[PDB]
């Protein structure tokens, strides 16, 4: 794993002894070698995960996380170069350190085979994405939501450090394959209970889980476009990951433990894409829908079954996609109209058709159109719930519905019927932004035609 | 002789059946009268920064932002835990969990003692 | 924009309600607020609560489609009320008279489903006859066992 | 039985292709409505074909030609059922859309 | 159609239901009743691959008419005959069906008449 | 690029139930004073058209003759 | 489908419907020949004219500029206005 | 299921009756032909309905095309008060949409008589739903009156059309696709109903009163 | 080729085409212009691209592995071991899940030949169905989305020893 | 009662518009023409019989009873023509409309496809730019102070010079483009 | 140049997909399975030659 | 050469769309016709229908008592 994070942190100088003018072409450039580089983690085994070293390792769940970071991060490198254009030099450098960081952070986040150290980066990656909501937000309402994020994270995720270190203490520890290896039963008792729910509730918070969620459309909508990608690509995937992880050890408990929070996610993902139905505000709109079908991941992991574990992978990856390229849509309609109100900028197909071309597929793949990798997840934990108990199809279906109501209704007023007459700097699409589009979802209708590789390590 | 029409909430009252409309007091003649020297003010700045050929860009609307900002950041401030609203808070809260849990719990609990009594039709149940 | 022009609490003196009235671009008169009940509406003014269908369609409008004016106050649930969504416009009969002829018309068309499925149609024949014991093999059975022979006789 | 699997794969490639076409151009087309209303009619023959071998013989075939997901136990392939049902409703329905076709592009000229 | 008016307005103790048939032995007044032989052989008409529901006892026009569906194309109009054959014979087990009915009927009818002289007479 | 409109004074009620209508009115003491604008309803080659009966039955003459004349065919070409 | 129109078309057109109106005297009518003042017709008369213009010119013309049309030349110039004619 | 094809035939027949929208007509009429299409799958005919699909696509698409020529002949006017006295000035969209309509009605050895009769044939002698087969027979009248209604309004009578005539149906895309669709709805349900094999046993002793019921009802 | 005892066929018996009229059916025709136009050049192709493979021939083999002692005869917590068994128990997961796949292909195959006399004509391919689904239940269901061999042990356990309680109460 | 011209409705505009709207109704319940012109002269009669009417109570009380008869007698779905507002084809041509500061943003390479028309625009575009400040000063010395009472604009006054804000009322998109 | 279409559109795709299932899906088992053909009394088989017997005679109705 | 548009008058046709029109409505009357000819009976009827009164109680086997 050392081949990935050493040009990652060489990045560093990279970005930092360049020109003035050529910051974005070689950052860009390098990490898009470093994403081609990524591609050498595909060699997963039926029986045996990939084992590096002491330190690190990589089965098939946490390969398609970091080959989507590594891919994001030139996405975002383009993304964020048109409202930094003016921006100092220095503050533009110290802008794309972040982000490298972020990306270092991440990778070896997801490779760590020890707990403790996947904690330690986990809370590593609050500094940087902080940083970039509170310094390169725009509004008033930028250093409340960073508030509201730092804390919601860590008030939730001290007990799972108390509690991983306990684990140490009584296991004797805390590699993941000795704890493969050496798990024992948990039984009933209440230090059990409050045990499961220190493990449980920082992934719980940053999953986001209904009722925890109040930091979603906020730090999605206050922060700048890279971070709105960060945001809803990785971490939120990063919090699926963990738990994935830490479910192993709490078993048979969870077999009724689980019970209240499916139930908080199961009405959960009805609440809130209603939300999206009565929404004034496109980032708002965006974030619910993540909360909704972040609620359904919660829900596929809490029931444990294989089916609902490659489910839950395939749809974290596809969210992941399809949260980007919504976020890139958005932050484009809102540098050209300079408001993010939904309503105020209508009949865009008029002026933009091809980007109206790619608002229409990539609202298509977030109802989770066959046969897409969306639907591929969807389809799944809608099968092992359905195993689970039968009236869940109901609280399945009735979604189904809801999201469709919203996403063809965010495909209609900013796309369609009579142009607002006022609002004439629409200028044409660059090529750019059509660049960024197409990167964004080229890979998502890919890996339509061979979704194996992303079906979890149970496959 | 012809059925009177009421009003409804999805079926409001037509204008020509409104007496209100044939009232034809000078105070509802001055009302309309500031009505309309209103909807004249706001017309007339709205086409004089509109037809502006110096002008590029979005004519920005107050009501849109005063929308706005009732609808997202004003719900709070303007909050008081009463009766009414603790009410409504916990009806729609905690109720639908609460029926959603007893369901989920009544139907798992049942499928697992028939399941446990061999009883359930498992036959070609291997994919789970 | 200035922050004296956003939303504010509840006005309860009548200078409060005079300044929200002119603020919201109408007469002070026509300006009825939300009730103080705590529920976050605070000095945003009641609309009559019509859709934007019933809205005139040949007065020319700022925006067209959503037959609204530049600085006219908007209603609350103006998401609701567009030309796309539900619309509130009178219906030539009445609103109780096509709830009570519609459940009206499904409970009879149920029932009366109900009594031919009760009392149902046929003809004046007998059982269909299939041979080879009514197709034991075919039907899937087993040879190793041995069946019941029926027989059909003619008539 | 070789004959058969060809014509019928070839229609359904066959009205795939314009698609492709249109996506991967960069001129104006030289009229691609009567393009398209040429390449639904003679898949309208190709597909007729098996419907004839269908009534002369009775032969119902399914090819399960790309294997595409193996979810442990249950194997998902891509795989054309062609029965009495499908083999009567294909001509039908591109013998409709052929007439629906130059309807269209009598119609719908000006736009 | 007046059956069902007979059943449905009338009463149901002569009308029989067609829900189980016979309610009656079919040696019960008929002396020497022989049952109805197929012509068709289950192997060949397995081999056929007729339809469970048109396995019935007379498969042997449809076996025939198939054989001329067969072997007279492409001319599809010059089958007429075989096919006029099966639903001949198809015509004639619906006859039978409908006796059948008459004959229960008829004994339901005398079972009631029977039972109310025999109610009467003690 | 021109258009040329026929004379304005040949549409006449007469004959039309426009006629019959405007003498309707008489007898109840009125008067229709737009019979002349759709007088061109009820003259020209929009009179006189076919009921229910008479399009249903379109063409049955040339059809009852071929008709004849291949069950003629029929009849001789089995002989 | 859709022949053009032309100004001098679409007088004959309202000329011509015009003088097939058994209140109107064809050999005193203009196209400045207003209605209640030279020819002393009545409001009634002209939302009678107004309606024979929408089914003559096949599209409706709205109420609040069905009661400014006073002349012939200002009803062609409203259908003028209408259906942007002379490019 | 046989209870809501019935239920869903009626209730869009009843509709059809009173409407003035010729496409909300055809609209009506097709979703009625779906509810006697879910009837006959309730009666365990599956391949009659698979049939009736076959023969109902060629006349149904082709009153849309008659529909639309007559749309486009009269500048985008849809309202049937609008239209009169087409019988002459359009002959072939006339012929067409005659013929488009006894083939809907049911008439005999058109397309629609080899399969819609034949689900009657099946609807009155087999053990169905009493009233599902009451309010399909009174859907069937329903169907003949809202036909009759669109050749009425639609074709015969006098014009309702404004004064300037652009009737013009002389090109050549429109009229071969139009005699394309004529000839299918002649022929094509003769064609497949005497090449198919057949799947069923099927019901032909029946007694005079149950093998006309269709025609009678079609023509009352 | 594919071998025919995994995959079983019966021996097609095709009937002779008699013709009892006189006018040619078109399928000869196609299917004599379809060996013309079509075969001939395909074959050709194939044959040219088979010299090309049969001047250049290299081999690939199928990975043998052999038998590791499994969890039974392993001692707890200790790792080296149970690594082993482990990986043993998981190729075996995967091997016996595409045998059932191979039977569920033979039923198919067999219900799609057979036709409209399948529910007869199939009643050995249906019995083998059920044995292997019966076998694949009691051996791997209701085991979780973290499977391992210690938890299909103790099922197995638990099995027997529910099987043994049985066999007690009816002695 | 929403005008751009007056602020209210007077009674005969109310007459005249429940005449309008009744015979266009009767209209829609009398297909056929001749039936329809029996009917229409029977409502011009019934319409006539109380013109001379001088008590303003009495004439509202008949409007008022008159509205409740129109209501009793409607269409259910009465003729709406296809462009007007409720028709079949009413804002169809909408996304045609693009508006023309569009050609601002016209490439000079598919710019020099119309040499001829973008000249006229760039003469168009002067023209409007020299009479803007004309415009704006005529609209502040006309209007009372206080704001203008009525939405009605003033025309162009003087000689030389064009009516104020005319640009987006003489620029605007045809009805089929 | 005068009927390319029946060349480019219909015989290029008839060879390539006759190649790829000759060569690339008939090689796999059960990819393509056909129902056995039907099997009446009077014919002849290819196969192996018997000849099926004839059915018992009617004892017929007209 | 093309249709021009009449002015309250009936407009032009071609001899051609009425030559068509009518030769098919001839030839839909033919088919109409000539399939009642030949077939006939699956309007009127295939089979004769045994009303079951005129049935004897020996060929149903009524036991008489
Ligand atoms: C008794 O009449 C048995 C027939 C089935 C029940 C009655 C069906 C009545 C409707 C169908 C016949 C209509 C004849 C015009």
């Amino acid at each position: 794993m050392l081949k990935y994070i050493i040009p990652t942190m060489m990045l560093m100088p990279l970005t930092w002894l360049s020109k003035n003018s050529m910051i974005w072409i070689n950052t860009t450039l390098h990490s898009l070698l470093i994403s081609l580089t990524s591609l050498l983690l595909l060699n997963q085994f039926g029986d045996n995960s990939l084992n590096f070293s002491l330190t690190f390792f990589s089965d098939s769940l946490s390969t398609p996380l970091l080959i989507l970071t590594m891919w994001l991060l030139p996405l975002m490198l383009m993304a964020s170069q048109h409202h930094l254009s003016k921006e100092n030099l220095a503050r533009k450098k110290l802008f794309i350190s972040m982000l490298i960081l972020l990306q270092l952070f991440l990778i070896m986040t997801f490779t760590a085979t020890e707990l403790i150290f996947f904690y330690i980066m986990f809370e590593a990656t609050l500094v940087p994405t902080l940083i970039i909501i509170t310094r390169w937000g725009n509004q008033t309402e930028r250093l409340n939501a960073g508030l509201y994020f730092l804390f919601y994270t860590l008030a939730g995720s001290l007990p799972l450090l108390v509690a991983l270190i306990y684990i140490q203490n009584t296991m004797g520890s805390l590699n993941f394959l000795i704890l493969q290896y050496w798990v024992q039963p948990m039984p009933n008792s209440w230090s059990n209970t409050f045990m499961w729910l220190a493990c449980m509730m920082a992934f719980m918070v940053k999953m986001p889980l209904y009722g925890l969620h109040l930091w979603l459309p906020k730090a999605h909508v206050e922060a700048p476009i890279a971070g709105s990608m960060v945001l809803a690509a990785i971490l939120l995937k990063l919090g699926g990951y963990g738990m994935m992880r830490i479910t192993l050890l709490l078993n048979p408990i969870t077999d009724f433990m689980a019970y209240p929070f499916i139930m908080l996610s199961l009405w959960g993902m009805i609440m809130t894409s209603s939300i999206c139905l009565r929404q004034t505000d496109l980032k708002s709109l965006i974030a619910y829908s993540s909360v909704s079908h972040m609620a359904l991941v919660i829900v596929a992991i809490l029931i444990q079954t294989p089916w609902s574990y490659m489910g839950a992978t395939a749809l974290m990856i596809a969210h992941g996609l399809t949260s980007s390229m919504l976020f890139c849509l958005a932050n484009s309609n809102y540098e050209r109209v300079h408001s993010r109100t939904m309503i105020l900028a209508r009949g865009l197909q008029t002026l933009l058709p091809l980007m109206a071309a790619w608002w229409l597929l990539a609202s298509l793949t977030n109802l989770a159109l066959p046969p897409s990798i969306n639907l591929i997840g969807e389809l799944f934990v809608v099968m092992s719930t359905f195993s689970w108990s039968n009236i869940t199809i109901i609280l399945m279906g009735l979604n189904m519905v809801i999201t469709a109501l919203y996403s063809l209704y965010m495909l209609i007023t900013t796309q369609r019927g009579k142009h607002t007459h006022h609002i004439n700097n629409i200028l044409p699409s660059f090529t750019r932004e059509n660049a960024l589009m197409s990167l964004h979802m080229l890979p998502l209708l890919l890996l339509s035609l061979n979704p194996k590789i992303i079906l979890g390590p149970l496959y | 002789s012809f059925p009177k029409y009421e009003p409804s909430r999805l079926a409001s009252l037509p204008t020509t059946l409104d007496p209100a409309e044939y009232d034809i007091s000078s105070e509802t003649r001055k009302a309309q009268a500031e009505r309309l020297a209103i909807r004249s003010r706001l017309k007339r700045e709205y086409q004089l920064q509109y037809n502006d050929p110096s002008r590029r860009g979005v004519v920005e609307d107050p009501a849109l932002i005063r929308w706005t900002c009732a609808r997202s950041a004003n719900v709070y401030p303007n909050f008081r835990p009463n009766t009414k609203t603790s009410l409504l808070g916990a009806l729609f809260g905690i109720g639908p969990l609460i029926f959603w849990y007893y369901v989920f719990k009544t139907d798992r609990d049942r499928k697992e003692k028939l399941i446990q009594e061999g009883k359930l039709d498992r036959t070609f149940n291997i994919s789970y | 924009i200035t922050k004296d022009m956003l939303p504010g609490p509840y006005p309860k003196t009548p200078e409060e309600r005079a300044a929200a009235a002119k603020k919201y671009n109408m007469r002070v008169e026509d300006y009825e607020p939300y009730p103080d009940d705590g529920m976050g509406y605070g000095d945003y003014p009641k609309l009559p609560d019509r859709s934007q269908q019933e809205r005139d369609p040949w007065y020319d409008w700022d925006h067209p489609d959503l037959r609204l004016n530049w600085g006219e106050p908007m209603h609350w649930d103006l998401d609701m009320y567009i030309r796309n969504r539900v619309d509130t416009s009178p219906t030539p009969v009445n609103w109780n008279l096509m709830c009570k002829h519609l459940f009206g018309f499904v409970a009879f068309m149920l029932f009366m489903f109900w009594v031919g499925e009760t009392y149902p149609t046929y003809q004046p024949v007998g059982p269909k006859q299939y041979p080879y014991n009514n197709l034991y093999l075919e039907r899937g059975g087993d040879p190793n066992k041995e069946p019941e022979p029926v027989v059909h006789y003619e008539i | 039985m070789n004959l058969f699997s060809s014509l019928t794969l070839v229609t359904l490639i066959l009205l795939t292709m314009p698609i492709a076409a249109i996506n991967f151009n960069t001129h104006k087309f030289t009229n691609y409505p009567l393009y398209v209303k040429t390449t639904i009619s003679c898949a309208f023959i190709t597909s007729m074909i098996p419907t004839m071998m269908f009534i002369h013989t009775g032969q119902e075939m399914i090819i399960s030609n790309w294997h595409w997901l193996t979810i442990q136990t249950l194997k998902l392939s891509l795989s054309f059922k062609m029965d009495f049902f499908s083999m009567m409703f294909v001509p039908v329905a591109l013998f409709v859309t052929w007439s629906i076709m130059e309807f269209s592009m009598w119609y719908m000229h000006s736009d | 159609g007046a059956h069902l008016a007979r059943r449905y307005l009338g009463d149901a103790s002569v009308e029989p239901e067609p829900l189980r048939m016979p309610t009656f032995p079919p040696d019960y007044g008929f002396p020497e009743r022989k049952e109805r032989e197929m012509v068709a052989t289950q192997q060949e008409m397995n081999d056929a691959q007729l339809v469970l529901q048109q396995r019935d006892y007379c498969a042997h026009y449809l076996i025939r008419f198939l054989k001329c569906k067969r072997d007279s194309f492409p001319n599809f109009l010059a089958c007429k005959h075989e096919q006029h054959d099966w639903d001949y014979c198809e015509h004639l087990d619906y006859v039978k069906r409908m006796k059948e009915f008459e004959r229960e009927r008829r004994l339901l009818q005398r079972k009631k008449r029977r039972e109310q002289r025999e109610a009467d007479m003690a | 690029s021109k258009m040329e409109l026929p004379d304005y004074k040949q549409w006449k009620i007469e004959g039309t139930p426009l006629e019959t209508v405007q003498e309707k009115l008489a007898a109840r003491g009125l008067r229709d004073p737009w019979g002349r604008n759709e007088a061109w309803r009820y003259m020209g080659g929009f009179a006189n058209n076919v009921s229910f009966v008479g399009a249903l039955l379109k063409g049955f003459k040339w059809g009852f003759a071929a008709f004849v004349v291949a069950v003629g065919a029929e009849y001789y070409l089995e002989s | 489908d859709a022949p053009p129109l032309t100004l001098e078309g679409i007088k004959d057109r309202v000329l011509y419907v015009l003088k097939l109106y058994d209140k109107i005297d064809p050999e005193k009518l203009s196209v400045n020949s207003h209605f209640m003042k030279d020819l002393g017709l009545d409001s009634l008369d002209q939302v009678e004219i107004i309606m024979a213009m929408e089914d003559e010119f096949g599209f409706e013309i709205p109420d609040i500029d069905a009661e400014k049309l006073m002349c012939p030349q200002e009803i062609v110039d409203y259908i003028a206005d209408k259906k942007d004619v002379y490019e | 299921m046989l209870c809501l094809g019935a239920m869903t035939t009626l209730f869009t027949a009843m509709c059809a009756l009173t409407q003035n929208d010729i496409k909300k007509i055809i609209a009506f009429s097709t979703s009625s032909q779906l509810g006697l299409m879910m009837v006959t799958i309730g009666i365990n005919q599956p391949h009659l309905a698979f049939l009736h699909i076959c023969t109902h696509a060629f006349f149904k698409a082709m009153l849309f095309m008659c529909s639309g020529s007559i749309i486009h002949s009269l500048n985008d006017e849809q309202d049937i008060r609008k239209m009169g006295g087409l019988f002459k000035a359009m002959p072939f969209t006339t012929t067409a949409l005659i013929i488009g309509s006894l083939a809907l009605t049911g008439m005999p050895f058109l397309t629609g008589f080899y399969s819609k009769d034949l689900i009657i044939e099946s609807a009155n002698t087999s053990y169905t739903n009493a009233w599902a087969l009451l309010m399909t027979l009174v859907a069937t009248s329903f169907t003949a009156i809202y036909s009759t209604r669109i050749i009425f309004f639609a074709l015969l009578g006098q014009p309702r059309f404004p004064t300037l005539i652009n009737i013009n149906e002389n090109n050549p895309f429109l009229i071969n696709s139009i005699k394309r669709l004529l000839i299918g709805s002649l022929f094509a349900g003769f064609i497949i109903s005497n090449n198919i094999p057949p799947m069923t046993i099927p019901q032909m002793t029946m007694p005079h009163y149950l093998k006309m019921t269709a025609l009678t009802v079609t023509i009352l | 080729s594919w071998d025919k005892d995994v995959y079983p066929e019966p021996p097609r018996r095709t009937p002779a085409p008699s013709p009892q009229t006189s006018l040619p059916n078109p399928i000869t025709y196609l299917t004599k212009a379809f060996d013309l136009l079509v075969d001939r050049p395909v074959t050709l192709v194939r044959e040219f691209i088979e010299r090309q493979h049969a001047k250049n021939k290299y081999y690939y083999y199928h990975r043998e592995f052999r038998r590791v002692p499994d969890i039974t005869e392993c001692h707890e917590k200790d790792v080296l071991c149970m690594f082993e068994a482990e990986m043993q128990w998981k190729r075996d997961y995967k091997v016996d899940q595409e045998i059932v796949n191979i039977i569920q292909e033979r039923l198919k195959a067999c219900q799609q030949r057979e036709g409209e006399s399948h529910r007869q004509n199939c009643a050995k391919e249906l019995q083998q169905f059920t044995q292997v689904v019966k076998a694949y239940q009691d051996r791997y269901h209701d085991l979780g989305a973290h499977y391992s061999a210690r938890k299909c042990l103790a099922k197995q356990k638990q099995r027997m020893l529910a099987e043994r309680k049985a066999t007690k109460e009816a002695a | 009662a929403f005008l751009p011209s007056a602020a209210y409705l007077t009674h005969q505009q109310k007459v005249l518009q429940l005449y309008k709207r009744a015979l266009r109704h009767l209209e829609s319940r009398c297909v056929h023409r001749d039936k329809y012109r029996y009917f229409a002269c029977l409502l011009r009669a019934r319409f006539d019989e109380h013109k001379n009417e001088k008590d303003m109570v009495k004439a509202t009380q008949l409007l008022r009873e008159a509205e409740k008869e129109f209501w009793h007698g409607q269409h259910p779905q009465p003729y709406i023509f296809p462009e007007s507002p409720g028709g079949t084809s009413y804002e169809r041509y909408e996304c045609y409309k693009v508006p023309e500061w569009c050609l601002d943003d016209w490439h000079p390479s598919e710019k020099a496809m119309y040499p001829d028309y973008f000249a006229k625009r760039e003469q168009w575009k002067k023209l409007r730019r020299e009479s803007w400040e004309r415009e704006v000063k005529q609209l502040q010395e006309e209007t009372p102070v206080g704001g203008p009472r009525t939405e009605a604009l003033p025309p162009a006054r003087k000689q030389g010079d064009l009516p104020p804000l005319w640009w987006h009322i003489v620029t605007r998109p045809r009805e089929r483009p | 140049r005068h009927s390319i279409f029946a060349f480019t559109h219909v015989l290029i795709p008839v060879w390539i997909i006759h190649y790829y299932l000759k060569y690339h899906v008939t090689t796999k088992p059960y990819t393509i399975v056909e129902k056995k053909p039907r099997i009446f009394p009077g014919d002849t088989i290819l196969e192996t030659g018997e000849v099926i017997p004839p059915m018992k005679e009617f004892p017929d109705q007209h | 050469a093309h249709i021009e548009p009449r002015y309250r008058q009936f407009p032009q046709l071609t001899r051609s769309q009425v030559i068509q029109a009518e030769f098919f409505s001839a030839t839909m009357w033919f088919w109409i016709l000539w399939r009642f000819w030949h077939d006939s009976d699956a309007v009127l009827g295939h089979f004769p229908y045994p009303d079951p009164s005129q049935w004897t109680d020996e060929e149903l086997g009524i036991p008489p008592d």
